């Protein structure tokens, strides 16, 4: 009965462990501005922001290309292809822009976090900072939390967009539909307030989740690089359960 | 030793590059992957609604694809160019000796050789110039026509053969076509 | 001739025995009672031999080098270089 | 002209670095088998197969019950929900178990894959394994390939059958329709030659794809443990350009 | 040692339940079965969106599969080739006398 | 009288369709 | 510096296009919005299947 | 050897943003018109569902 | 008269689809 005890001391310590990671978020926005911080703000956003926009627009198209196949593979045989940029349209917006821009900003720059600071506690620039009381969470980790909750939603309306032109471009200009028909069967039916206000708020509480939990395990990890290598693959873990799973107790509340 | 580097490293995305055509090509979205390729030409009077790459089928079996469609102003009738595969039409060297004897046996029958003149060995002699090229297996009257794929699909020209004794050229005009049919058209004669 | 790495380069996936026994069979064939005679000399000759059964982890790091000596005299070559010995370790 | 420069150079050693990576695969594939590599094996499909069997079965559900949501609430106005066996089935069938169960790879197993080869090259164990001449190649790479290629395939297909089980879970448990209809149009519209074993197809090579180019990038990183953390973030781009571009081509090939 | 192969080994059998879901309560592996299915050859005039390896009725219920179907450009007509049951489709041990009772009957009468 | 294992039938019935079945009325 | 505030720009400035192209491009902002309205307000027997906005 | 390594970086964003216009061209936010096209117009009584730029 | 387990109904109709109707109409 000894391995059930080893699983159960396991799961007490995940329990603990995100109590103190409350904590943490928390003694962070509930503070005054730094001095000058907006000129470090501008700086992170830059690096997780600006450095992850390549492979999110070339993500962008073929996400867009393969329901610009299937769209029109299954339309056709029912004929009513008046919902091409309609099933184009309230899938990407709804879903897939908000679940699927998660999966690889919690790749790139979700990762590359708690890479970064993880590092900084193991050469201890981290400690050395706290002698000279700059206290490191409101100097190292309050510019790379908020170039993260701004930049996410900054991120999947370019997805969302890259999205809808990429179905037209397989649909319309190689497979051959009513260019009239695509938006003037589009706009008619996605509302602004319901559906893209919708998507983004969506897309505002995924940024906090995959945010939070990626600077955490750069905190509060440990040194000794196998103490590194083994929280930047506890984040991207750790993010996916919780980003579908957040995503469907979201959908059924706008959408029941 | 960096140089083999861009030795390979050069092949490999060339590999890759090449290989995508060929998955383009022959899922189909430019270059019909159709071999022995011949257009042919129509007019129709109306087509409505008949997208580019749609398919030409002679009994339900798939036997080309269209081009584009052209439409002449002066004479409001429209054109479509459309391209064929002989490998299942156009008829082999057997199949090329089954018609000289139905030529001979039909076209020059008892009765149908002397219609003309009773002297017509030069029919089969100039059938055959155009015989081992420019051999449809789509008769002289076979007349072409716009589908509708069960209820609710979209269009494709739909060959019916049948009758006649004489063939057609790789590249002709099939005179005789039929327009399609519009459920407003439907409506009106059915009240 | 079998090498020092500076900071002992252990496989921290096999155990302790199977550290300075792997030159060997990677090397040779022999039986069994040979083979894990061999290592159990040897892990005498650097001082460490009541181990065997634990981890090259919750091993000190005074005594990492030790084994990975061990593993520099597996067989016996005649030959053996040394990248650091004192590494800044205690007098 | 300088920064244009530093483009140009860039690039240029990516295609080298491509041109060296093609050589390492080589020349694991065409060699002899090593003596007891079974033993290896197996003890390495445990660490990257069995490992990631639980973040892919609670992931195989959330993007079940999305898809028994949206799929629910599309098809009601529409009235014909004798689909909705069929337009849970072929999407998870033809895309979304190809696309997304990579995705979630190669961020757990994708990325501590190249972790374990890149702790290995910084302490120099891989330099002492070549002094004794047992070409870490064939010790420590193969047997970490063939749990890779092997354990993929083994996953989409858990990935797919919890999926399609979880559409049917809030369909006609909680929203209601015929369970009988449901599986009749299921196994009245599914072929398993043209779309079970076409969607495994695409399973390999997704699978090829994500782990010789992670394989590859620990081991070809650098030491200095900023050199471990710049590579196990450069394959999880690098995985994702790679996973979502082969597989619009492939669909459009097995799904003209 | 036994303390992760055993533990690989409840991955194959989640695997194997997974696999037999989809091979035999979807997939149409459990209705291609035949028993010396020999062929049969028609030649048709219209043959719009028939597919191959359709599903064959007689009279009310299914008995086979449609083999392949190219054209025969000889005489501009279909060729349609399938599979049709020695068994179900035919008759049995049983059956023979019970044909040989009645086309001897109905010649003879 | 009955089939062979391998002959033809010597009656067939083309499909049809909405190209087809309102000429088919009248 | 100001190579960082460059290429922070052009993040927003593409973000500022794909905000507008769903704006007044895809869902429907600029054909609603008329001017000066007012009630007029019948009763019906039957409504089933009908929505706002319509 | 500035004969490779800017000759790329001349080459890529040449071909990069000449992509980038494949993008707004077809955007629906860049341009695309007619040529010559008149224009004419007609007086119905009934227009049942018809958008425009249909 | 009520039935019984494994019984047999004796009065049954089969399946009449959308071409029986077309040509029963025109």
């Amino acid at each position: 009965m000894n391995t059930i005890a080893w699983l159960g001391r396991l799961v007490i310590e995940r329990i603990r462990g995100i109590g103190v990671a409350a904590l943490m978020l928390l003694q962070i926005i509930f503070s005054l501005p730094s001095a000058g911080g907006f000129g470090r703000f501008v700086y992170q956003m830059h690096r997780v922001g600006v450095m992850s926009l390549l492979i999110i627009t070339v993500s962008g198209l073929f996400i867009g290309l393969v329901l610009g196949l299937q769209g029109y593979s299954i339309l056709v045989n029912v004929g009513s292809e008046s919902m091409l940029g309609t099933m184009v349209s309230l899938t990407l917006l709804r879903e897939l822009a908000p679940v699927v821009a998660a999966l690889l900003f919690a790749g790139r720059a979700g990762s590359a976090l708690t890479a970064e600071i993880g590092s900084m506690k193991q050469s201890e620039q981290l400690a050395s900072m706290e002698m000279i009381g700059v206290d490191p969470l409101k100097q190292i980790v309050s510019p790379r939390l908020w170039a993260g909750i701004v930049s996410l939603p900054m991120l999947t309306v370019i997805f969302a967009a890259i999205g809808i032109v990429g179905g037209k471009l397989v649909g319309v200009d190689f497979l051959g539909v009513d260019e009239g028909s695509f938006w003037s069967g589009m706009q008619n039916n996605v509302q602004f307030g319901h559906d893209v206000v919708n998507g983004i708020i969506k897309s505002i509480v995924f940024a906090l989740l995959c945010t939070w939990i990626a600077v955490f395990q750069g905190y509060a990890c440990d040194p000794t690089p196998e103490g590194i290598a083994t929280a930047m693959t506890r984040t991207v873990v750790y993010s996916s359960l919780c980003v579908l799973g957040f995503d469907f107790v979201l959908t059924a509340v706008m959408f029941g | 030793s960096r140089t083999s580097e861009l030795a390979v490293g050069i092949f490999v995305i060339i590999f890759g590059i090449a290989l995508f055509f060929l998955a383009m090509k022959v899922s189909g979205l430019v270059g019909t992957n159709l071999s022995d390729g011949y257009t042919m030409k129509a007019q129709f009077d109306n087509v409505n609604g008949l997208k580019p790459r749609a398919k030409v089928t002679m009994s339900g079996v798939t036997i080309g694809r269209v081009d584009s469609i052209t439409l002449d102003p002066v004479t409001r009738l429209a054109t479509v160019t459309f391209d064929l595969d002989g490998k299942l039409t156009s008829f082999n060297a057997e199949q090329l000796k089954e018609v000289q004897k139905n030529a001979l046996d039909e076209l020059r029958y008892s009765s149908d050789y002397t219609q003309a003149t009773p002297a017509q060995q030069k029919t089969m002699e100039q059938q055959l110039i155009s015989n081992m090229n420019s051999i449809t297996s789509i008769d002289e009257d076979a007349y072409i026509m716009v589908a509708t794929n069960g209820l609710l699909g979209e269009k494709y020209l739909k060959i019916v053969p049948g009758g006649g004794l004489n063939y057609l050229k790789r590249g002709d005009t099939i005179s005789n076509t039929q327009g399609t049919m519009d459920l407003e058209d439907l409506i009106s004669k059915f009240i | 001739m079998g090498m020092l790495f500076q900071s002992g380069a252990l496989f921290t996936d096999m155990s302790v025995y199977e550290n300075v026994a792997f030159p060997i069979r990677a090397h040779t064939k022999l039986s069994e009672n040979l083979i894990a005679e061999l290592v159990a000399l040897k892990l005498e000759s650097v001082g460490l031999r009541g181990t065997e059964q634990l981890m090259p982890t919750e091993l000190s790091g005074g005594m990492n080098r030790r084994v990975a000596l061990a593993r520099a005299i597996a067989l016996d070559p005649d030959l053996i270089m040394y990248d650091e010995p004192f590494a800044g370790q205690d007098p």
